[PDB]
RNA sequence: CUGACUGGGGCCUGUAGAGCACUGAUAGGGCUAGGGGGCCCACCAGCCUACCAAACCCUGUCAAACUCCGAAGGGUCCCAG
RNA sequence: CGCCUCCUAAAAGGUAACGGAGGCGCCCAAAGGUCCCCUCAGGCGGGACGGAAAUCCGCCGGAGAGCGCAAGGGUAGAAGGGGGCCUGACUGCGAGGCCUGCAAGCCGAGCAGGGGCGAAAGCCGGGCCUAGUGAACCGGUGGUCCCGUGUGGAAGGGCCAU
RNA sequence: UCCCCCGUGCCCAUAGCGGCGUGGAACCACCCGUUCCCAUUCCGAACACGGAAGUGAAACGCGCCAGCGCCGAUGGUACUGGGCGGGCGACCGCCUGGGAGAGUAGGUCGGUGCGGGGGA
RNA sequence: UUCGGAUUGGGGUCUGCAACCCGACCCCAUGAAGCCGGAAUCGCUAGUAAUCGCGGAUCAGCCAUGCCGCGGUGAAUACG
RNA sequence: GGCGCGUUAACAAAGCGGUAUGUAGCGGAUUGCAAAUCCGUCUAGUCCGGUUCGACUCCGGAACGCGCCUCCA
């Protein structure tokens, strides 16, 4: 009723920041996100709460190995 | 490696009876001795009594070997018991000493079992496998009546390379294990 | 009277009346079946009412089938009490029927004992029905 | 094999009230016992004990018979 | 924090200045924390005590 | 399903490709030992060394020294100098330690 | 000249629908751990059930806080008007 | 009445109601770092006391277990179980970002000092992750030796830590 | 350039479970021992070392099999961006563009790169 | 417990037409409770109490540890 | 309708995450007999669902019972 319930939390605002194609720079965030949905391929780095950034300047790159998981790369120029 | 008897007559005299009996075309196909692992399930010691240690040194003598501690994995309160606690002690005999324990124990120990009958025809795992339960342990030669404290008794179990319990029942008798009808 | 014996919620959002039927669109056990034509929550009440029918119709004999479920909980606020306050308490259950769903079927009856079971049943009912029986077409299924 | 925790085998004879000498490794180098297997009467066929009549528990008796037929 | 775990500072035990502030259970672990830890005034790893905050 | 080996031998590897240098990897068989230089960008072998190929003979940990040897020897003739040592399945010791020993002696930097 | 809007290209998503692989709900039948009585019998057990019901098998369904699936769209970046 | 999780929320983000459901105001000296080793729940069969369920053996079983506490996401090619050595639960910073009215909140490569573990490659600036929290003012304690009301001191302030 | 074996990748089940057959010259494994390096909360089971009496039984590699599993059209439909209508309402039609899920036919007992040893 | 002798298994004797319901006794095996008894309650003043054995009636046999008798050994205490 | 509390055996009535009492009832003693007195003994957590190794006990629901509030018009 409307003395049991009533509560909630702040959105957090998680997902996808940059996408397949972008320039990053270095320590550009990549992903927000709870757990390895993505993972971390090459030149990215996963801070503790998971989120993955960017660790040379670089196009983003994704991609999908089946029962590996999904990467994020940054590819060099 | 210590000349054992047993080892010794289930070369000579049992494995040419067993290709005779079941064909085996290979060497390696004929079942052999695998391990035997005996259990102690003291359940007595949880938090009583720390007379692990008087059975520990019990078994260590029959066997040869210090036997290992094996604690609950969990609590239950219709036993009393904790979670990670002491109830049980485990020893596992393999290549000679596995040998040596089976030869006392169908010459000197079996024979000292009140009212022996043989063994249990129907404790075969179905897979090519023995286990046994003993009662008092008195009956090892080591044991005397003047260190027996407590009374206790162990599950001893008998792994073979059988795939079936027929052929591994053949091994067993031929070995020495004395069935009841 | 049929009801959820466990429920992993008490109250459930007020969904959507769109759409044909889902599933359950061919008669599957019984000989005739009644068949909806357009859409309703029908409560546990008009259920057993229909069954009921039925079953005083078939004297002796006669199997039905019924083939809805009222799963859905159906809440009503007490009278005279103001909008606010949380959602109303649970006052029944129905069954969310679309088009074309085949809602009852029987068997083991003559097709005159079946089409007037099955037309009294309808008048229970607050949607427009129509008897079917068994065909080509639900043996293909 | 750990050293210090177990007890050393040493060959040893374990001696039967029979007579008979079982030759093994033991870590008592001497043992005496009241039974063996080539005396337990399980082992030697049947060694009938002492009750080796069945029971007769059946009519075996004839219990006289001296009685008219 | 509470009654039971509660705060503390680290002092260092060779210049006696306070460098590093923490928590511990006082039940769990009722004897003073030594710990090795870097001094930034003596510019090197030195033990630290623990002293009342 | 796994077993106890394949899941050491991923374990061992995930952790060496991470750092991205050229991989050091070693094959024990209980007659020989092998040891090939990868680069795992492209999937390519650079060199390979083993007991099979140079035909030693002898006790097994001094065998797999002079594997090092040959290997290290083959190595810096084509401008390699910094690898890392995948030790796969095996415990750095015996054998696959001394043909790490023998691959350092003929300078190589791991 | 970078704008709204539009064209091409890549990437991101879990709604509509649908489905039952998970979590719950659920109709009929078959097979049966365990239940109610029962021919009973406590010396000892099977069996009877047009009374329940676990798993399992077949058939048949439901879901805002279910998903083995999954659009139309939408978001974003690059180039072009 | 603040905070966290799910739904409502219309497949980016965000989104209201006295809408539908639940939690938090802690904790851990290891439940932290690193190196090494190991892999579940369940079912079936066998085994002294011993059972629905203790400990033991064999077979099947790919994650339905576990991960301190709600829920969700994640996860055995470990984030789960065990052991050895340790205190990086560092000091001085910080390119670049996420988020955003402000103020807050969040992630972070790399450089220097001095270390831990490892043969090494390497990892380590607490904790699988998202709750466990409170601006400024006023005052307390330790350090520093910056100011010190003619001068040298002192009283009292400042700064750093709490 | 052909074949066999060994090591290490990529694609991530069309690659798997299950059934049957086959391989020891070479390689690999099982195997023989535990003095030595090293090790078991007990155990040379595991990890480790020293070897060559035996065997491809187990494991592993290689072949055949569509029982299960996985992949899966075409066609049609549901839904829908945009544009228009109907119905007291619950809801429903038409045009234009897009277009599933399930089911059906059917497919699959992998494909491919680098290195090394051997034979033709 | 070499205390205690209940209960039960087995082998027998005798009486009686007949020892199953339901006799007594012998032998072997079994070897229960019971460690001096709660509130309470009984007998007894001398050859008495206590303790030990023996006979008789009924009666084929006997469930008699009952009853009626007989003798052996032999106390303590009574202030009031 | 809102808020708060309670459900224990033969009755009245307590504490407790792991273990009552008083008066009765029942067997014995005493008494010519009953009562009184004395010696012993004794019957449980409203129901369903959770958390927990473990629930009369902690949490959620349902039923019944009790107490207070329900005003400005
Ligand atoms: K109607
Ligand atoms: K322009
Ligand atoms: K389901
Ligand atoms: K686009
Ligand atoms: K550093
Ligand atoms: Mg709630
Ligand atoms: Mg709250
Ligand atoms: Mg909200
Ligand atoms: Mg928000
Ligand atoms: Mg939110
Ligand atoms: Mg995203
Ligand atoms: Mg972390
Ligand atoms: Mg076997
Ligand atoms: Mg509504
Ligand atoms: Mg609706
Ligand atoms: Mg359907
Ligand atoms: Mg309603
Ligand atoms: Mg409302
Ligand atoms: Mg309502
Ligand atoms: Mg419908
Ligand atoms: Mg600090
Ligand atoms: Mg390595
Ligand atoms: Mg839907
Ligand atoms: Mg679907
Ligand atoms: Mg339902
Ligand atoms: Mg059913
Ligand atoms: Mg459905
Ligand atoms: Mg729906
Ligand atoms: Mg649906
Ligand atoms: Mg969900
Ligand atoms: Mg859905
Ligand atoms: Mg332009
Ligand atoms: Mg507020
Ligand atoms: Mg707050
Ligand atoms: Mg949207
Ligand atoms: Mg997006
Ligand atoms: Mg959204
Ligand atoms: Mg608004
Ligand atoms: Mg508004
Ligand atoms: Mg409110
Ligand atoms: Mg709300
Ligand atoms: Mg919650
Ligand atoms: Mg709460
Ligand atoms: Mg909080
Ligand atoms: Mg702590
Ligand atoms: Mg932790
Ligand atoms: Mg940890
Ligand atoms: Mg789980
Ligand atoms: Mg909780
Ligand atoms: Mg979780
Ligand atoms: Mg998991
Ligand atoms: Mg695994
Ligand atoms: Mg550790
Ligand atoms: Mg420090
Ligand atoms: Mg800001
Ligand atoms: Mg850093
Ligand atoms: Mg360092
Ligand atoms: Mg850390
Ligand atoms: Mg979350
Ligand atoms: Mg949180
Ligand atoms: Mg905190
Ligand atoms: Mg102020
Ligand atoms: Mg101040
Ligand atoms: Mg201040
Ligand atoms: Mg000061
Ligand atoms: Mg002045
Ligand atoms: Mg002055
Ligand atoms: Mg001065
Ligand atoms: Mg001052
Ligand atoms: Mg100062
Ligand atoms: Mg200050
Ligand atoms: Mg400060
Ligand atoms: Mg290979
Ligand atoms: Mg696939
Ligand atoms: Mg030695
Ligand atoms: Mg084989
Ligand atoms: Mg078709
Ligand atoms: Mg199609
Ligand atoms: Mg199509
Ligand atoms: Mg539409
Ligand atoms: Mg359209
Ligand atoms: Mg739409
Ligand atoms: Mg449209
Ligand atoms: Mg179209
Ligand atoms: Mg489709
Ligand atoms: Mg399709
Ligand atoms: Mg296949
Ligand atoms: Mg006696
Ligand atoms: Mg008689
Ligand atoms: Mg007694
Ligand atoms: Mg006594
Ligand atoms: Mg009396
Ligand atoms: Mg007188
Ligand atoms: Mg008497
Ligand atoms: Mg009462
Ligand atoms: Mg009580
Ligand atoms: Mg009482
Ligand atoms: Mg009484
Ligand atoms: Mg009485
Ligand atoms: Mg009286
Ligand atoms: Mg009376
Ligand atoms: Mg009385
Ligand atoms: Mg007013
Ligand atoms: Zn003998
Ligand atoms: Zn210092």
């Amino acid at each position: 009723g409307s003395t049991r319930n009533g509560r909630d939390s702040q959105a957090k605002r998680l997902g996808v920041k940059r996408y397949e194609g972008q320039v990053v720079r270095a320590g550009n965030i990549l992903v927000r996100q709870r757990g390895t949905r993505f993972k971390p391929g090459k030149n990215v780095g996963m801070g503790r709460d998971f989120t993955l950034f960017a660790l040379v300047d670089g196009v983003v790159e994704f991609q999908d190995r089946g029962r590996l998981g999904r990467y994020v790369h940054v590819r060099p120029l | 490696p210590l000349d054992v008897a047993l080892k010794r007559k289930y070369y000579e005299e049992v494995r040419p009876e067993l290709i005779r009996r079941f064909g085996y075309q290979n060497v390696w196909e004929v079942p052999r001795l695998e391990k035997v692992v005996i259990n102690q399930g003291l359940g007595e010691a949880k938090e009583d009594a720390r007379i692990l240690e008087k059975a520990a040194q019990e078994l260590a003598l029959i066997t040869g070997q210090k036997p290992a501690v094996t604690r609950a994995k969990k609590s239950i309160s219709n036993f009393k018991l904790r979670k990670g606690m002491p109830i049980g002690l485990r020893v596992t005999l393999r290549r000679d000493r596995m040998w040596i324990f089976l030869e006392k124990l169908l010459n000197v120990a079996l024979p000292r079992i009140r009212d022996f009958r043989g063994l249990n025809p129907n404790s075969f795992d179905g897979r090519g496998n023995y286990n046994l339960g003993l009662r008092e342990q008195l009956i090892f030669p080591e044991i005397t009546y003047d260190m027996v404290d407590a009374l206790r008794g162990m599950d001893i179990a008998v792994v073979t390379t059988a795939e079936t319990d027929e052929e591994a029942r053949a091994l067993l008798e031929l070995l020495g294990f004395p069935f009841r009808k | 009277m049929l009801m959820p014996r466990r429920m992993k919620y008490r109250k459930q959002q007020r969904g959507r009346l769109k759409g044909a039927t889902k599933g359950g669109d061919y008669v599957a056990f019984g000989d005739y079946g009644l068949v909806a034509l357009e859409p309703a929550w029908i409560t546990a009440q008009q259920i057993e009412a229909a069954r009921v029918a039925m079953v005083r119709h078939f004297r002796r004999g006669g199997k039905i089938f019924i083939r809805i479920f009222p799963d859905k909980p159906y809440t009503k606020k007490p009278l005279e009490v103001r909008m606010g306050k949380g959602k109303g308490n649970v006052e029944g259950y129905v069954a969310v029927v679309k088009p074309g769903r085949v809602m009852f079927e029987v068997a083991g009856v003559t097709e005159e004992q079946a089409m007037e079971a099955l037309r009294i049943a309808g008048h229970k009912l607050p949607i427009k029905t129509k008897i079917v029986r068994r065909d080509a077409y639900d043996e293909a299924q | 094999m750990k050293e210090g925790i177990h007890p050393k085998l040493v060959p040893a004879r374990i001696i039967c009230g029979c007579g008979n000498v079982i030759e093994t490794y033991s870590t008592k180098p001497e043992i005496y016992v009241e039974v063996c297997s080539k005396c337990h009467p399980f082992y030697t066929g049947q060694q009938r004990f002492v009750d080796t009549e069945g029971r007769v528990e059946r009519f075996q008796r004839r219990y006289g018979d001296s009685y008219r037929k | 924090a509470s009654e039971v775990r509660i705060k503390l500072l680290l002092e260092c035990t060779e210049c006696k200045r306070r460098n590093y502030a923490t928590e511990k259970n006082k039940r769990n672990t009722p004897n003073k924390l030594e710990l090795r830890k870097y001094c930034p005034w003596c510019r090197k790893h030195t033990v630290h005590r623990e002293v009342k905050i | 399903r796994l077993t106890a080996y394949e899941r050491r031998k991923f374990r061992v590897r995930n952790r060496i490709k991470r750092t991205g240098r050229l991989r050091l990897s070693v094959f024990r068989s209980l007659k020989h030992i092998y040891a090939q230089i990868i680069d795992d960008e492209k999937g390519v072998t650079l060199v390979s060394a083993s007991s099979l190929a140079l035909k030693l003979k002898g006790n097994k940990t001094e065998v797999a020294r002079q594997v090092g040897r040959a290997l290290a020897e083959k190595a810096l003739a084509l401008g390699i100098k910094q690898v890392a040592f995948d030790r796969g399945p095996y415990k750095y010791h015996g054998r696959v330690k001394a043909l790490a020993e023998g691959a350092r002696e003929g300078g190589l930097e791991f």
